[PDB]
RNA sequence: GACGGAGCUUGGCCGAGAGGUCUUUCCGUCGUGCUGGGGAUAGAGCAUUGUAAUUAUUGCUCUUCAACGAGGAAUUCCUAGUAAGCGCAAGUCAUCAGCUUGCGUUGAUUACGUCCUGCCCUUUGUACACACC
């Protein structure tokens, strides 16, 4: 006889925290989409060294699990995955409530906006340093996405009187919605201004 | 309801922070830790939460006597004579200016000592020998 | 350095921020834009201590006026209002 | 090397006004002060913060 | 339910709860050594009034007897405290915890809960596991 | 003729003669590491 | 003024030989007179010798040992033996 | 993050810390403050190791409250329980900053390639041959 948790009595049961649905989340952009994996996560963690293999598509990836991961990190130093995950359980209900849409779905919009188009890497051949413009290739958009925001949700924090949930909430929904207050779609348009010029 | 509030102390002498809560705001008062601080508060009867600044006249004139001196603890100086200098007076608190300034007449006795730490202070240089390989470029 | 204020404990206990003008300007005003919105990104968007904002949601929640829900780091959300369900 | 403009300020009080910033000035710095502040003329002047004195220092 | 609960409620709702009925009790003396500093560097005593220094330190301490036992003076002080080497620019903490042990543990004697052993350490008694199982009672009902 | 002492303190081998050693086992510390391959001792036959 | 048996100290009280012991109190009977020349850092300080010509030897140099009023609650080595302050 | 409390070795009366023995991760607190940061330095005084602690013990009650606002020209490694971070015990050892050293615990990012440096084999040239110093 029972007693045990309480969910739905039950359904197919969505988890991600048990609160948020994963399926509903689209990702428009059709070449990004292909290497963004949602097909049936929720949110616990995980590793698997799936190994850098190039070219075709490489590995599985969960959205998610990338962002808790570069928070804890970045930064700098003595940061642990307990208090980690609880600033994104709280970051992901922040998020939630101030656009009424799924928090996943607004992560993906915010990352999807802030990846660019193209970099520039520094060359050195002959006698002197150009800069041609280099491809952007898939995984590396959403790294550098991530870490944009990441980095501008804990500038922030630093800066003022707030605590990192909010931050980053504020620094994800911004780059969501296309405005250049945030750090992350700033320097997208810039990286993607030298890209074209640098050529 | 108010006050018409704000807060300038003395406290001790010519001295204000403020803004801060009782004890934490306490502890910066010459004299007393977080590890002093709290205890006064109680002794005194005022609540922790309440700001050294908020308060009301009775209650502050409250903590500048009993950080002075308080009623259950108290210490007077003893022993028979001499030794004359220094001794140490239980413990002085008696922190703020009377630590400050007895500290300067201290180092006198030191050297009328004949202490090498009187020697040091006629020396002038790093007290208790500390490391040469690198140290001391801010200080002068 | 710069300066400095809102600044709290001592303008929550005089009445030019506790009694009308912060609970229904701030804390109230904000939320028939977002049902919900986070304590502490509420705190800095007003411009309000969190210390200060958490007192005037609890005078508020005893009227029942607002509802919070929890976390430990004393985050939650804040909602107001709601319904019929 | 200007010399026009305000380098310093300063007050003078005679009589009443005198006497009330005497009683509390006297107050701060302790006392038996010494002699050697005064001066040959039956004149003397000591030195300290403004914030001395019952004053709000805000 | 309820006494199954002493052990297995996650502690801090247990202590919480527990609190309030170890301020009934009439002991409860701290006798002024407190207030040094008991631990690392600021610890003193104003908050401890509701669930402070000396009242936590109990309540739980209780609630960990239960699971567990047989302690100590030497068992409790660590349990909490740190007190871990320094690469020498350091303390973390100091967390004494000679004293703090040593006064908690003293009232528990008064009152009849604990007990002393030649070599085990602290027992608990029959008194003991009464006073806790029985709030425990009111506990689980409150929280489901 | 009198006596004498002070300037006690721990133990080195005969086998070689310096004052700084390891005591556990009675020999200085090379003179450990000698004996190390030797074995003589339960353990170190060698190597890790 | 006056003098009492017993002086506290830091963990520093015990037995001991007589050397050093010994040579000091000769100074009183006899009178004031020359420095003593004493390494010996164990003697912890008393009272009855006080203002008395005293000496050290660290190593090398003599160094003018002298009891002071104020040298009284020290520890008697502390001063020309800490340093070694020879040099600017 | 910083604070307090909370998740050769004793038993236990008893201690400011250090000790002596009859005796076998939640929540008060913080307001992003050169401070509740940081502990530098200073000074008096107390116990133990030792015969001694002052240039040359360690622990500090207590009180001075130092620079430093994340670090130039620049560097070192590291390819997933590895970088980096918390501690502990062993050895050291009468004492001793942590040396050197092993156990667990926390736990990440990048890993294509040879696209300044070390190397390998072949290749040619060589006026070198203790050898491009």
């Amino acid at each position: 006889t029972p007693i045990p948790e309480e969910v739905q009595q039950a359904q197919t049961e969505i988890k991600l925290f048990n609160k948020w649905s994963f399926e509903e989340v689209e990702v428009k952009d059709a070449s990004l989409v292909d290497y963004v994996q949602v097909r049936q996560p929720i949110f616990v963690a995980h590793t698997a060294g799936r190994y850098a293999n190039k070219r075709f598509r490489k590995a599985q990836c969960p959205i998610i699990e990338r962002l808790t991961n570069s928070l804890m990190m970045n930064g700098r130093n003595n940061g642990k995955k307990l208090k980690a995950v609880r600033i994104i359980k709280h970051t992901l209900d922040i998020i939630n409530v101030l656009t009424d849409q799924n928090p996943i779905q607004v992560v993906v919009d915010a990352i999807t906006n802030t990846g660019p188009r193209e970099d520039t890497t520094r060359v050195g051949g002959g006698g002197a340093a150009r800069r041609q413009a280099v491809d952007v290739s898939p995984l590396r958009r959403v790294n550098q996405a991530i870490a944009l925001l990441t980095i501008g949700a804990r500038e922030a924090a630093f800066r003022n009187i707030k605590t990192i949930a909010e931050t980053l909430a504020e620094e994800l929904i911004n780059a969501a919605k296309g405005s250049s207050t945030s750090y992350a779609i700033k320097k997208k348009d810039e990286l993607e201004r030298v890209a074209k010029s640098n050529r | 309801e108010q006050g018409s509030f704000q807060h300038i102390l003395r406290l001790l002498n010519t001295n204000v922070d403020g803004n801060i809560k009782i004890v934490y705001a306490l502890t910066t008062i010459k004299g007393v830790g977080r590890r002093y601080s709290n205890l006064v508060c109680k002794k005194a009867d005022v609540d922790l939460h309440k700001r050294a600044g908020e308060l009301t006249q009775e209650e502050l004139e409250r903590i500048v006597q009993i950080m002075q001196n308080p009623t259950h603890y108290k210490i007077p100086a003893w022993f028979l004579n001499r030794q004359n200098d220094i001794t140490d007076g239980k413990d002085y608190h008696t922190l703020a200016n009377n630590v400050e300034s007895k500290l300067r007449d201290d180092l006198e006795r030191l050297k009328k000592i004949r202490a090498h730490r009187g020697i040091r202070h006629f020396w002038g240089l790093r007290v208790r020998g500390q490391h040469t390989k690198t140290t001391g470029r801010r200080r002068a | 350095k710069k300066k400095w204020s809102k600044k709290s404990m001592k303008d929550r206990a005089q009445h030019a921020v506790i009694l009308d003008q912060e609970k229904y300007d701030r804390i109230l005003k904000e939320v028939p834009t977002y049902r919900y919105v986070s304590v502490s990104v509420l705190v800095d968007r007003l411009k309000i201590g969190g210390s200060l904002a958490r007192i005037a949601l609890r005078h508020l929640e005893k009227e029942g006026i607002i509802k919070p829900i929890s976390k430990h780091s004393k985050q939650a959300i804040y909602t107001r209002a709601t319904a019929s369900e | 090397i200007r010399r026009n403009e305000k380098i310093a300020v300063h007050v003078t009080v005679r009589g009443p006004k005198a006497e009330e910033i005497l009683e509390r000035g006297l107050k701060v710095k302790e006392y038996q002060l010494r002699d050697r502040n005064f001066s040959a003329t039956g004149n003397f002047g000591f030195g300290i913060d403004e914030h001395i004195d019952l004053g709000i220092k805000y | 339910m309820p006494g199954v609960s002493v052990r297995d409620v996650a502690a801090q709702d247990f202590i919480n709860a527990y609190a309030s009925f170890l301020q009934r009790q009439g002991k409860l003396e701290v006798p002024g050594y407190v207030d040094i500093v008991k631990t690392s560097s600021g610890n003193e005593m104003p908050p401890q009034d509701a669930e402070g220094w000396f009242y936590k330190r109990a309540a739980s301490v209780a609630r960990h007897i239960y699971m567990r036992k047989q302690v100590g003076v030497g068992k409790l002080n660590k349990l909490y405290g740190g007190a871990k080497s320094r690469g020498v620019r350091p303390y973390k903490h100091i967390d004494a915890s000679g004293s703090i042990n040593r006064k908690v543990l003293q009232a528990l004697e008064k009152i009849g809960i604990v007990e002393i052993s030649p070599k085990g350490g602290r027992r608990i008694s029959e008194n003991g596991q009464r006073d806790l199982d029985r709030i425990a009672a009111q506990t689980l009902e409150e929280d489901e | 003729s009198h006596p004498r002492r002070y300037g006690k303190g721990s133990r080195q081998c005969r086998v070689c003669s310096s004052h700084t050693g390891l005591i556990r086992k009675y020999g200085l510390n090379i003179c450990r590491q000698c004996f190390r391959e030797k074995a003589n001792d339960i353990g170190f036959n060698k190597f890790r | 003024m006056t003098s009492k048996p017993a002086g506290f100290m830091k963990k520093l009280r015990a037995a001991k030989l007589a050397a050093p012991e010994n040579e000091k109190p000769a100074p009183v009977r006899t009178h004031m007179r020359n420095m003593i020349i004493v390494p010996e850092m164990i003697g912890s300080v008393v009272g009855i010798y006080n203002g008395k010509a005293f000496n050290q030897v660290e190593i090398r140099p003599e160094m003018l040992g002298h009891y002071l009023g104020e040298f009284s609650i020290t520890y008697t080595p502390v001063r020309h033996g800490r340093a070694g302050a020879t040099t600017s």
